[PDB]
C-alpha cells in the first residue's frame, strides 16, 4: 500500500525542491553540451553543423528555460550560503526568499526581453 | 558575598565543554594528515634545495645576472624540456611547501576559530590562484606570441 | 500470557516512578511499567518551583521549612515525615542538579531561588526566596532529567502497560505481594511480572470532577487497585481546589498571575479579598482563597478547579504500604502523589509536591531494592491472572444500553455540583445516591471495538470503574468528617473541631463487587513539636 | 564511521565555495553567450577560435568546467544517496556517476588544452 | 593586560624565528614573481617593461636580501631535516648551527660580491 | 580508513579497463603491419596526431602506473620485515612512480611533430 499526499509546509521546502530540480537540469545539459563542444577538436564544419541545429526556435525557448534554471539556482544558492555562513542567517530566511523572488523576476524579464529581441530580428 | 563564577565560553561558536579540564583529548582532524604534511615538508625541502638554489644561481650569478633577462631569454630557456620541467617542479613544490608552512603559522597565531577558518580559506584561495596561473603560463607558452 | 521473572517492579514513570527507577536501577533487576511514555506524565505540567532550603540567595534553615509545612497542612501532617522530607529536600534538589538539571543560576553561579506563597521567614515574618526553579517550566525539566538518567543507566521501560491488579499471596504471617498483572495496550496480551518488591507511583486522581486540572490519564489506579485488594485508603476527602481555574474549562492559570499584581476582581465590579480576609492581600493559602471566591460567587473569568489529592495509599516513612495502623505488607511500596506519607495533611503547600516525589521516591526505591536483595521469591498462586482475564472478557463480550461517556459525564457532573469546594450533608447524600445509581448502571455497558491491537474503549471502561470506586470513597469520607479543616470544608460544621478529628480517617473495602460498603477506621497523628494554634 | 572521516564536512564546504565562484563564472558565461551582440546567432568555430586565443577566456572556461562538474557530481551524489533504496543500486549508480563525470572532465580538459585554431 | 618579555632562550629559538620569518618572506615574494612572470603570455613588451623596472639599484639591494633569505632558509632547513631523520641529530644541534653560520657567511659574501660586480658594471 | 577497500576495487576496475588498453596496444604494436620493424619517430608522430591514440596512451599510462604501483605496494607490504625497510621502500616506489607519471605526461602533453 502507498498513500499519496502533499505535505503543504514551509516555502523553504518548495525552494529546496526547485533548487534540486534546476541543479539536476543543469548537470544533464552540461554533460550533453560538453560533448557537442568537444566536437571542435574534429572539424569547423562539424561544429558549425551542430551549433546551427542549435539555432532553431525550439532550442531558443529552451535557452530561455535554461537561463531561468541557472538564474534561480544561483540566487537560491546565494540564499543557502548566507544561511549557512552568516550567523543571523536563519532568521531572515523568508526575507531573503522574497528578495530573490524579486531579483529573479527583474533579471529574468530583462533577459527574456533581450533574447526575444534577438529572436525577433533573426526570425 | 562570594566570588563570581568564571565564564567558560570563549566565543559563540565554541562549545565550552570542548575545553573542559577533565574532558578526554581526542584527535580533531583527518587521521594521519599531520604525519604526512610533516613528511612532505621534509622531502619537498630536500628537493627544493636543488631546485630553488639552482634557479637563484642561474638567474643572478651566471653571466650578467638580471641584467641579461628579458622575453627572448625566457623564450630560449623554456624551449628545453629540462628547464620546463625544472620550473614546473619548482612552482608546485614551492607553493605546496609555502602553503603548508603558512597553514602552520596561521594555526598558531590566530586566536579565534573563525579567524583561523577564514585565513585558511584566503590562503587556499591564493595558493590555488598562483598554482593555476603558473601552470597555465608554463603549459601554454609560445615564443611567437606577437 | 507471558510471564517475566523480575525484582523491584515500579508501576509509574512520573517523578516518583523515575526517581525510584534511578535508585533501584543498578541495585537490582528493575522493570518500569508505564501506561504513557515516561515524558507524557503529569509532572511535566508543573510550572511553579521546587522549594528546598539551600540558602543561596538568603539564609534559612530546614526548621523554618518544617514549620511552614506543618502550619500549612492545618495540623494534620505527620511531623516525623515532614522533618524527614525537609532535611532530605536540600539534598534532593542538589542531587537533581548533579544529575544534569538546568536550574537558573545566580550571579555567583550556585542556583537561583525565588519567593513563593506561604514560605515565610520564621513563623510568619517575611518571605524567604526559597523556591528553586528552572524556568517557566520546572516539572518538564525534572521529568526530562530523570528520563535522561534512566536512559543512561539503561532502565527497562514497559511503555503502555496498564497495570490492572497485583497478586497478593497469603502466608501464615499474613499476605505478601508477588506479581503485577499488566495489560499491554499494543498487543492485548496480559503479562504477569513476578517480583520481590513492588513500588506504586501512579499519581493522583482528579478526573472524577467535571472541571479539573489533571491530565485525561489521571484517573487513580494505584488507589483503586490497592483499595480492591482489601487494603485501605487514607483520608481521600481532602482535595485541594486551586483558585485560578480559567472559568471556561479548568486549565490552571499559575502561568503569570501568581508572582505579579493579580487583582482578584469579581462580582459585578468589586474587589473582595480584603473585604473577606485582610491581614494578607492574596498570598493566603489556596483553600482559603478558593473558599472565599466560591462563597462570594454564592452571593478573564476564573473558578476553582480540582487540583490535588492529599489522600492516597497509607505509607510509613520508608515507603511501605502499612495495612492497618501499624502492620505492613511485605514487598509493597508506594511513592509520589498516590502515596499518603502524611506530609501535606489537610492542605498542600505549593512546591512541596515535586519535593515530596523526589525525597520519598528515592527512599522507596532504595528500600525496595534492598528488600529484593535480602529476601527471595516466596511463591505465586495458580495462574494468578484468572481474575484479570475474566474481567477483560466480561467487559468485552456483552452488549448493554449504556455508554461509558454518559456514565462518566454524569458521575463528574454530580461530583462537581455536590462534593466540591463547598459540600453539605444532604448534598453529599445526593452524591451517594447518584454514585450508587451509576455503579449499578456500569454493570451493563458496551465497548465497540472488540479488537485486541489498540483497544481504548476497553481501558476507558476499566478506568471508569476505578473512578466510581474512588468517588464513593471520597463522598463517604467527607460525609464522615464533621468539621471544616484544610481543603475539606462543610457548611453544616464550619470550624476546626480539634477534639475528635485530629486523626487520619482510613477506609477499608468490605466486599469485592462494585456496589459494596466501606468500613471507616481511624489513625492517630504523630506529633513532635508544633501543637495546634490559630 | 560509515565512510571517510570529515569527507561530508568538506563536501559541504566545497558546495558553498564553488557556488560563490560559480555565480560569476556561470552567469558571466551565460551573459556573454546569449545577450551580448547577437547571442547564439553569432556563434561559430571562428567565434570560439578567437575567444580561445585569450588567456582570460581559456582559464575562465577551464575553471568553469572543473568547478561545475565537481559541483554537479557532488550534488548528484547527494540526490542518489537520498533516492536509492538498495545498497547495490546505490553502488552501481555512484559508479555510473563517477564514470560519466570522469569522462566529461577528461574530454573537456583535452579539448581546451589541445585546441589549435589552424585545423583545416 | 599584556607584558613585554624577552625570554632569552636557546639559540635554536632564534634559528626558528629566522626560519619562520624568511620562509614567509619567500612565500610573499613568490606570489609576486609568479604574477609578473604570468605577464609573459600577453606580450614581449609588457614583460620587458616590468623587468626593466626590476633592474634598479633599490631592487638590486632587495635581491641581495632575497638571496640572504633563501640561503638561510635552505641551510637551516637542512639542519632541521637532519635533526628529524638522523638519530644523533639532537646531540649535534648547535654544532650544525655553527656549521651553517659559517656556510652562510662564505656563500653569501661570494654571492654578494658577484652580484655587486654585476651591479657596478652598469 | 577505507583505503584498502578502495585500493582493492581500483585494482579490479583498472584491470577491466587495462584488458582493452594494454592488449590493444600490444596488438597494434607487434602484430599489425610489420610489428616493431615499422616503428620509428614518423610512426609515433602520425599516431600521436590523432585524439584517439593520444587519449588511449594517456589513459594507458595513468591506469598502468597506478595499478602497478598499488600492486607493488602490496608486494612490499608482504615481503618487508622491518618497518624502516617498509618505509623507505614505499618512499622509493612513490618517487619512481611519480617520476614516471610526470615524464610520460610531459611527453604526451608537449609532443610536437615538427622538432627538427
Ligand atoms: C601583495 C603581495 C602579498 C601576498 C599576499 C598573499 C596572499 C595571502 C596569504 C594568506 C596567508 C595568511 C596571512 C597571515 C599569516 C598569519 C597572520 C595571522 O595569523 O594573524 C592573525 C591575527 C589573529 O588575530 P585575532 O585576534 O585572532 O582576530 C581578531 C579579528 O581580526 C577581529 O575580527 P573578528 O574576531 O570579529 O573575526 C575575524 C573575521 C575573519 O578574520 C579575517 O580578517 C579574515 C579575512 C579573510 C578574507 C576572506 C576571503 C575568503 C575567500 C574564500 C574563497 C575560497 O571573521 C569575520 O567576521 C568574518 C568575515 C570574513 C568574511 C569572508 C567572506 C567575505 C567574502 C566572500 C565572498 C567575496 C565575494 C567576491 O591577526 C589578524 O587577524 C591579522 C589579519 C591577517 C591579514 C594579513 C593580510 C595578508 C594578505 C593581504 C594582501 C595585501
Ligand atoms: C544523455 C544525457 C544525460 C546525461 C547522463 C548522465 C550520466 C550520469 C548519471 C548520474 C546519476 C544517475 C541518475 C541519478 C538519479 C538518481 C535517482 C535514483 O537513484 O533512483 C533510483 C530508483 C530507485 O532505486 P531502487 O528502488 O533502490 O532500486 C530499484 C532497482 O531499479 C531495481 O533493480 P534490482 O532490484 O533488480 O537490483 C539493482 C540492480 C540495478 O542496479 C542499477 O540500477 C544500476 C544502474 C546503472 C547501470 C550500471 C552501470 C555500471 C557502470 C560501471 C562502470 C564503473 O543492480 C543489479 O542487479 C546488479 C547488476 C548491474 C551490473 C552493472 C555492471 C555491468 C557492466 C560492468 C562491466 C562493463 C563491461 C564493459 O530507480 C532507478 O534505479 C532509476 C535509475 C536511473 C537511471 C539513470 C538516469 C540517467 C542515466 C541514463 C543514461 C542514458
Ligand atoms: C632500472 C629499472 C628497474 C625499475 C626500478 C623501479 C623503481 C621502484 C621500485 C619499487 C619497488 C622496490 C622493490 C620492491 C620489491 C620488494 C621486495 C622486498 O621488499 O624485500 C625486501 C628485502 C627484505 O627486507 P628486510 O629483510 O625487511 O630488510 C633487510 C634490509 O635489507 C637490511 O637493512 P637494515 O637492517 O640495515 O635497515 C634497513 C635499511 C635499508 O632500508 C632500505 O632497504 C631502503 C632501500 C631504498 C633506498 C632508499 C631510497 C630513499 C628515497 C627517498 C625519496 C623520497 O634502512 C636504513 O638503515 C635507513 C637508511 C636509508 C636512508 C635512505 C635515505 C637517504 C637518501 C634521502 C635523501 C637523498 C639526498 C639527495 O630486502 C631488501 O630490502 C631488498 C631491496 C630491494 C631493492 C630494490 C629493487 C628495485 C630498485 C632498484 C633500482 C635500481
Ligand atoms: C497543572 C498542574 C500544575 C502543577 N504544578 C505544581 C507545582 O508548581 N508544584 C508542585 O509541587 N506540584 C505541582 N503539581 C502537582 C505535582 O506536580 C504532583 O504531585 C506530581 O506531578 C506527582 O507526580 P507523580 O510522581 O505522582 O506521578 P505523575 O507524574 O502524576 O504520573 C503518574 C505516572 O504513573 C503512571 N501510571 C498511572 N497509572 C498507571 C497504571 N494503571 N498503570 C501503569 N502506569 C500508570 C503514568 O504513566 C504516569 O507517568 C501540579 C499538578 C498539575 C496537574
Ligand atoms: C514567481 C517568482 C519566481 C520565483 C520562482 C521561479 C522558479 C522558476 C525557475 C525554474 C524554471 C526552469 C525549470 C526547468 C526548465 C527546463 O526544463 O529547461 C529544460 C528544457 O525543458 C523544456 O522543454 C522546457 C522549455 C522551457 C520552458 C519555458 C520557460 C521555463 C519555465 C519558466 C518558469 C517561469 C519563469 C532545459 O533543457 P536543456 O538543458 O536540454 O537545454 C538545451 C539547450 N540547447
Ligand atoms: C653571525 C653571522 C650570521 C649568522 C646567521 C645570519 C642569518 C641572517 C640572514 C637572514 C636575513 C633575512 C632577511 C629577510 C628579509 C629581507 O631582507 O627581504 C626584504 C628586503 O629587505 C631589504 O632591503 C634587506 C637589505 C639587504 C641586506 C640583507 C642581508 C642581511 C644579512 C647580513 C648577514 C651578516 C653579514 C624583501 O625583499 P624582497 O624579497 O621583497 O625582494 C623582491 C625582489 N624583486
Ligand atoms: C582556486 C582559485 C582558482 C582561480 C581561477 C579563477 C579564474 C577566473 C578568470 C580569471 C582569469 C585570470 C587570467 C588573467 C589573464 C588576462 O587578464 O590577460 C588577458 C588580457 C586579455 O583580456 P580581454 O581580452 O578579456 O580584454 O590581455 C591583456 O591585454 C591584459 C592587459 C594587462 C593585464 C595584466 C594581467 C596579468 C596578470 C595580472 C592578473 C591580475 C590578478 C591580480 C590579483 C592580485
Ligand atoms: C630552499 C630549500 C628549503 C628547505 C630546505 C626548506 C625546509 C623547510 C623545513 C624543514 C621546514 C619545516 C620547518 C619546521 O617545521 O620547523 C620549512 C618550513 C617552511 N618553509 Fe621551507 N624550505 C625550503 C624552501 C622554502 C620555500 C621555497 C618556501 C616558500 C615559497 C618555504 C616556505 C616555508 C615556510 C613558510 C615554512 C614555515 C616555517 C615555520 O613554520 O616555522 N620554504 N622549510
Ligand atoms: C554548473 C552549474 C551548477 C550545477 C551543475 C549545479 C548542480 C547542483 C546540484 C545537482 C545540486 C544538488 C541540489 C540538492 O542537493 O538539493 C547543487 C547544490 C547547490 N548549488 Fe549548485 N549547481 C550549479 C550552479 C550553482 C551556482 C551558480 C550556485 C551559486 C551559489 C550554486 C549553489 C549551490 C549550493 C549552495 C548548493 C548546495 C545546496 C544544498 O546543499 O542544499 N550552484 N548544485
Ligand atoms: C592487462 C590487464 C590486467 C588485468 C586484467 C589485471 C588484473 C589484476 C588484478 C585483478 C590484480 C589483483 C590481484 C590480487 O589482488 O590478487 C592485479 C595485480 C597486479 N597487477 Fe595487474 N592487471 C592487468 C595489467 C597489469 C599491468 C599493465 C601492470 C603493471 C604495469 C600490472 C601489475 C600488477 C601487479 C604488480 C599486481 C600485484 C600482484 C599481486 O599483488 O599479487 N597489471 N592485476
Amino acid at each position: 500500500t502507498r498513500r499519496r499526499t502533499l505535505y503543504r509546509g514551509d516555502p523553504g521546502m518548495w525552494s529546496w525542491v526547485l533548487h534540486r530540480i534546476t541543479g539536476a537540469t543543469i548537470f544533464f545539459f552540461l554533460f550533453v553540451h560538453v560533448l557537442d563542444t568537444a566536437l571542435v577538436r574534429v572539424s569547423p564544419q562539424a561544429y558549425n553543423e551542430v551549433i546551427e541545429t542549435y539555432k532553431t526556435p525550439i532550442v531558443g525557448l529552451m535557452e530561455i528555460g535554461l537561463v531561468a534554471a541557472v538564474l534561480f539556482h544561483a540566487l537560491n544558492g546565494i540564499r543557502v550560503i548566507l544561511i549557512d555562513f552568516w550567523a543571523k542567517g536563519p532568521r531572515y530566511q523568508r526575507q531573503m526568499l522574497a528578495v530573490i523572488a524579486g531579483l529573479f523576476l527583474v533579471i529574468f524579464i530583462a533577459a527574456v526581453g533581450v533574447i526575444g529581441m534577438h529572436m525577433v530580428e533573426r526570425f | 558575598l562570594g566570588r563570581p563564577a568564571p565564564v567558560m565560553e570563549r566565543e559563540h561558536d565554541r562549545p565550552a565543554a570542548l575545553d573542559h579540564p577533565r574532558a578526554p583529548r581526542k584527535p580533531r582532524g583527518i587521521p594521519y594528515f599531520e604525519k604526512y604534511a610533516w613528511l612532505f615538508m621534509r622531502f619537498s625541502g630536500i628537493a627544493l634545495v636543488f631546485l630553488a638554489l639552482g634557479h637563484l644561481f642561474i638567474m643572478l650569478m651566471w653571466q650578467d645576472g638580471v641584467y641579461r633577462i628579458d622575453f627572448n631569454y625566457v623564450a630560449e630557456r623554456w624551449a628545453s624540456p629540462f628547464w620546463q620541467i625544472w620550473d614546473m617542479a619548482l612552482l608546485w613544490l614551492a607553493m605546496i611547501h609555502g602553503a603548508n608552512g603558512m597553514r602552520t603559522i596561521i594555526g598558531d597565531y590566530a586566536r579565534k576559530n573563525v579567524t583561523k577558518f577564514w585565513l585558511n580559506s584566503l590562503l587556499l584561495l591564493a595558493t590555488g590562484f598562483t598554482l593555476v596561473l603558473g601552470s597555465y603560463v608554463l603549459v601554454t607558452f609560445d615564443a611567437n606570441i606577437s | 500470557i507471558q510471564e517475566h521473572r523480575y525484582d523491584v517492579v515500579i508501576v509509574g514513570a512520573g517523578g516518583a516512578g523515575m526517581r525510584a527507577a534511578v535508585e533501584a536501577g543498578p541495585r537490582a533487576r528493575t522493570a518500569v511499567l508505564t501506561k504513557l511514555y515516561p515524558t507524557r506524565s503529569h509532572t511535566g505540567a508543573a510550572q511553579g518551583g521546587m522549594c528546598a532550603a539551600l540558602a543561596n540567595v538568603e539564609e534559612d534553615n530546614w526548621e523554618w521549612h518544617t514549620f511552614d509545612t506543618v502550619k500549612g497542612g492545618d495540623y494534620l501532617a505527620d511531623q516525623d515525615a515532614v522533618e524527614i522530607m525537609c532535611k532530605e529536600a536540600i539534598d534532593a534538589v542538589l542531587d537533581l542538579e548533579k544529575m544534569g538539571m538546568p536550574f537558573n543560576r545566580t550571579p555567583e553561579g550556585r542556583i537561583d531561588q525565588r519567593r513563593f506563597g506561604g514560605h515565610t521567614r520564621d513563623h510568619g515574618k517575611a518571605p524567604v526566596r526559597r523556591a528553586c526553579y528552572a524556568a517557566d517550566r520546572t516539572g518538564h525539566m525534572i521529568l526530562q532529567t530523570l528520563y535522561q538518567n534512566c536512559v543512561k543507566h539503561d532502565v527497562e521501560f514497559f511503555n503502555e502497560f496498564y497495570a490492572l491488579d497485583i497478586a497478593l499471596t497469603e502466608t501464615p504471617a499474613g499476605p505478601v505481594a508477588t506479581g503485577v498483572i499488566a495489560y499491554e495496550l499494543a498487543t492485548g496480551d496480559i503479562h504477569v511480572f513476578h517480583a520481590k518488591a513492588i513500588v506504586f507511583a501512579t499519581g493522583g486522581s482528579g478526573r472524577m470532577y467535571k472541571t479539573t486540572s489533571n491530565a485525561h490519564t489521571l484517573t487513580g489506579d494505584g488507589l483503586g487497585i490497592v483499595f480492591r485488594k482489601g487494603l485501605p485508603l487514607e483520608d481521600m476527602e481532602f482535595h485541594q481546589f486551586h483558585p485560578t481555574g480559567l472559568a471556561g474549562l479548568g486549565i490552571l492559570i499559575s502561568e503569570a498571575v501568581r508572582g505579579e499584581g493579580g487583582r482578584l476582581l469579581n462580582g459585578e465590579g468589586e474587589r473582595f479579598m480584603e473585604r473577606y480576609a485582610p491581614t494578607i492581600v492574596d498570598l493566603a493559602p489556596r483553600d482559603i482563597v478558593a473558599r472565599s471566591m466560591v462563597l462570594e460567587v454564592l452571593e478573564v473569568p476564573v473558578y476553582p478547579t480540582c487540583h490535588y489529592v492529599m489522600g492516597g495509599i497509607p505509607t510509613t516513612v520508608n515507603g511501605q504500604v502499612l495495612r492497618d495502623n501499624t502492620n505492613v505488607i511485605p514487598g509493597l511500596y508506594a511513592a509520589g502523589e498516590c502515596a499518603c506519607v502524611s506530609v501535606h495533611g489537610a492542605n498542600r503547600l505549593g512546591t512541596n509536591s515535586l519535593l515530596d516525589i523526589n525525597v520519598f521516591g528515592r527512599r522507596a526505591g532504595i528500600a525496595a531494592a534492598e528488600y529484593a536483595q535480602n529476601h527471595n521469591f516466596v511463591d505465586m498462586p495458580e495462574n494468578p491472572a484468572e481474575m484479570v482475564v475474566g474481567w477483560v472478557g466480561d467487559i468485552l463480550s456483552e452488549h448493554g444500553n449504556e455508554r461509558v461517556a454518559d456514565i462518566r459525564g454524569a458521575l463528574q457532573q454530580s461530583m462537581d455540583n455536590n462534593a466540591a469546594v463547598f459540600r453539605t450533608e444532604e448534598t453529599l447524600k445526593q452524591a451517594l445516591t447518584d454514585i450508587h445509581a451509576l455503579k449499578e448502571r456500569y454493570s451493563r455497558i458496551t465497548v465497540h471495538d472488540k479488537g485486541k491491537r489498540y483497544n481504548s474503549d476497553l481501558l476507558e471502561a476499566i478506568e471508569l470503574g476505578f473512578l466510581l470506586e474512588l468517588a464513593e470513597v471520597t463522598v463517604v469520607g467527607a460525609l464522615n468528617r464533621k468539621e471544616s479543616r484544610g481543603g475539606h470544608a462543610r457548611e453544616d460544621y464550619p470550624n476546626r473541631d480539634d477534639t475528635n478529628y485530629m486523626r487520619h480517617t482510613m477506609a477499608y473495602k468490605q466486599g469485592t463487587d462494585l456496589l459494596s460498603d466501606i468500613r471507616l477506621d481511624y489513625k492517630p497523628v504523630v506529633q513532635t513539636r508544633y501543637e495546634p494554634m490559630e
